[PDB]
DNA sequence: ATCAATATCCACCTGCAGATTCTACCAAAAGTGTATTTGGAAACTGCTCCATCAAAAGGCATGTTCAGCGGAATTCCGCTGAACATGCCTTTTGATGGAGCAGTTTCCAAATACACTTTTGGTAGAATCTGCAGGTGGATATTGAT
DNA sequence: ATCAATATCCACCTGCAGATTCTACCAAAAGTGTATTTGGAAACTGCTCCATCAAAAGGCATGTTCAGCGGAATTCCGCTGAACATGCCTTTTGATGGAGCAGTTTCCAAATACACTTTTGGTAGAATCTGCAGGTGGATATTGAT
């Protein structure tokens, strides 16, 4: 009849993922996405596996850092839950928007 | 669709490495959209270096050069 | 000896002066490239390389490891104000991030 | 197969002076290679602009010095400048 | 019987007014002494072309205006209308001027 | 004549005007000192590079071009004016 | 005949070819390179001048000033993007007040 | 000192025959052309080096234009470039 | 404070993916020496434009009073995220033809390098021309008090 | 909702600073025409390493249950800012000494340009070595229930 409170698990997850460096999105799904998007720019393309990897590393590192800024925006609004408007603010201030 | 291949648990894992503690339900589709815009900008440029070199295979270097002009320099595949 | 002392040995460097000169020339940076330029540049590159490895090496020792991996280059760079600034727009593959949780997010206690 | 030049052996040399008993993984050497090339292009580019701004055809050690002061953060620029001055001095003062 | 504009009516009047014009908003000589002071602390005996000073002023004012837009967006995010130093700080942290 | 405290020459009313151009409606009293601090850092970095270009060219006069190159270096390109 | 007329251009192909050479962009510069580049430059200045001239017109003016150039650039998605890190001296900004800051309700 | 002024002025007359331009606006237009020239040339320069080419041709310039300009401007810039080279090429 | 279920640590163990070691071949470098060339420092100096003092005046900063009202503090509670254990559908891992990425050879369209001829964009300074800043006044909102 | 107080919009008017119009010189371009040099498209080809497939592996989808977040409503304190009086100090029109930027000619230290020789960093195939990633056990801190 034991249960961990919300937040205790989250916190241990943060500890865990800030300790490791492995990729966090699965490879095949990511690969399919990369190929689908590229097909819109030019058909019948091949990818060096190192190219998909470079893409996954840059994408994850890009998203992790965006989540850091998103968190600072949620916190600025006195919240602990990040929301879409937090991401939007961060992007807008970043110039990816204005 | 495929973008749904990027799952809630993986998006949640990224958020955790970013130090995020609590997550709203609408964050997952928001993330997917941002990820897609990111890949489109970068892949577009990578594919443009591929075509320029007259290849049919996108190389690590094409990606590296694209990340660099997007101001997102990446070390480890050359750069 | 074997009369032919490389430019690097003359300058007292581990980095390749001949290569740096060659690279400055074939890079279309200018019409000409003075003799002192590659020497100065090689020394700067060697210095910065020593600087990061020194710190990355310590980062490895602290984890009880003898082999520097990307993770150790990332910890060394992001924990040094200046290297972090110089590499502020760089992503080191497989480097991860610094352990850090927002104060306001820790347990109520 | 064509040659692929890299700074890896000189990076390894430097590693041994600094930490004789420490090794470096392949992926880490690749990161250091990218690092040397990136700094090289940034410094060369700024020296290039510098010579062009001053309508000069030559990139001398003087341009490398100013490029360095413009690019590196305070203290790093301080040491990097002395390291470069030292090697040019050592180079000139010799046969 | 008196008369007084409400807090906010004047602000909006001012925003419209300033977003409409393009003249520099900081007094000229004060800004020039400020540039001369900071420059002097880096290197003594420097002279300035008058257009170098005007150039620094156009750039500084453009930087501050754009920074306040972002600051404004951060205050609004926190459901406020008053910008506070912490809004300016959040904006600069996200911009990477110290993130 | 010694130059001191010129940062106070950036008055409260001038800072308010800049915030109006930036669309700001209400301003906390602490904004003025925070903004002066921000301007100072901004001017320090640009003048630092502008003066580095001046010295490299062996001049005693900072030119509009020196400032324009310094702004471009920092990703704040400026048009017209030298700039 | 000038290379500019041969190409049917207003911008100076000769000048651009020369500027290409003195800028040290490569060891060699093909003959088409400067023609193409001059065409592209002429095209972008036509685009911005079309838009700035229109802004001058909406403000009842015959002479384009920095502010008309800024209005034309910030009001155009693509030009705004190409010049996203550029500051036009004496251009001011685009009139724009955040919704939440307007008075009353409804 | 050279400038693109007389050329900017010719294009202005083609798009707005009865509009003039202040010297400051002209100075902004001159910074713009120089800025675009340098950016396009830089991209072309790197493009050549990445491909071990010692020559910059209309082909690198075109790729540089696609990498540098936003969608609709790229399309029209490319058409104008292509057209000027095709015409120039049939003239002699 | 007292267990009870877990999560976290640490000391030890060892199989192997990745790193270190020795040999051998060689095009590509890098060092060296001679001959020719030149970029840009030095010395002289024309002339722009930067620093500076002068003086007059009103635009605009400063300092005070006083009231409007935003925003933090506090209580209340709807309902959304998060924990958790159930069941398998997708991703991961390793074996395999073949598409191209590259290495190599050929040779011509196209780019230097060189000697003249000719056209033009700059600019020096004259002048003349003209859009609009800026002061003025009055029709038209937009607000605030009631 | 009618009023009064004010700010804003706006077309008309004119002195004038900034602008487009030149006459005339021209150093520097830019163009014309061989002569010489060569970068890189084109065709052919060997070895990678990429796309595809099947079997083994393990992370994700799903629904119930409920802690607890954070927006809604309420309150009131104290800061912000409108209004206003006063007077400084910026702005502006001027003029002047001379620092120091920039044009010009002189001339050698240093860079380019081959040509010949030595060394070296990179690649390939084989053999041997090892740091540490996962795995186990057992201790003990941490968290949640009472």
């Amino acid at each position: 009849p034991h249960r961990y409170r919300p937040g205790t698990v989250a916190l241990r997850e943060i500890r865990r993922y800030q300790k490791s460096t492995e990729l966090l999105i699965r490879k095949l799904p990511f690969q399919r996405l990369v190929r689908e998007i590229a097909q819109d720019f030019k058909t019948d393309l091949r990818f060096q596996s190192s190219a998909v990897m470079a893409l996954q590393e840059a994408s994850e590192a890009y998203l992790v850092a965006l989540f850091e800024d998103t968190n600072l925006c949620a916190i600025h609004a006195k919240r602990v839950h990040i929301m879409p408007k937090d991401i939007q603010l961060a992007r807008r201030i970043r110039g990816e928007r204005a | 669709d495929n973008i749904q291949g990027i799952t809630k648990p993986a998006i949640r894992r990224l958020a955790r490495r970013g130090g995020v503690k609590r997550i709203s339900g609408l964050i997952y589709e928001e993330t997917r959209g941002v990820l897609k815009v990111f890949l489109e900008n970068v892949i577009r440029d990578a594919v443009t270096y591929t075509e320029h070199a007259k290849r049919k295979t996108v190389t690590a270097m094409d990606v590296v050069y694209a990340l660099k002009r997007q101001g997102r320099t990446l070390y480890g595949f050359g750069g | 000896r074997a009369k032919a002392k490389t430019r690097s040995s003359r300058a007292g460097l581990q980095f390749p002066v001949g290569r740096v000169h060659r690279l400055l020339r074939k890079g279309n940076y200018a019409e000409r490239v003075g003799a002192g330029a590659p020497v100065y540049l090689a020394a700067v590159l060697e210095y910065l390389t020593a600087e990061i490895l020194e710190l990355a090496g310590n980062a490895a020792r602290d984890n009880k490891k003898t082999r520097i991996i990307p993770r150790h280059l990332q910890l060394a760079v992001r924990n040094d104000e200046e290297l972090n600034k110089l590499l502020g727009r760089v992503t080191i593959a497989q480097g991860g991030v610094l352990p850090n949780i927002q104060s306001v997010l820790l347990p109520k206690k | 197969k064509s040659r692929k030049e890299s700074y890896a052996i000189y990076v390894y040399k430097v590693l041994k002076q600094v930490h004789p008993d420490t090794g470096i993984s392949s992926k880490a050497m690749s990161i250091m290679n990218s690092f040397v090339n990136d700094v090289f292009e940034r410094i060369a580019g700024e020296a290039s602009r510098l010579a062009h701004y001053n309508k000069r055809s030559t990139i001398t050690s003087r341009e490398i010095q100013t490029a360095v002061r413009l690019l590196l953060p305070g203290e790093l620029a301080k040491h990097a400048v002395s390291e470069g001055t030292k090697a040019v001095t050592k180079y000139t003062s010799a046969k």
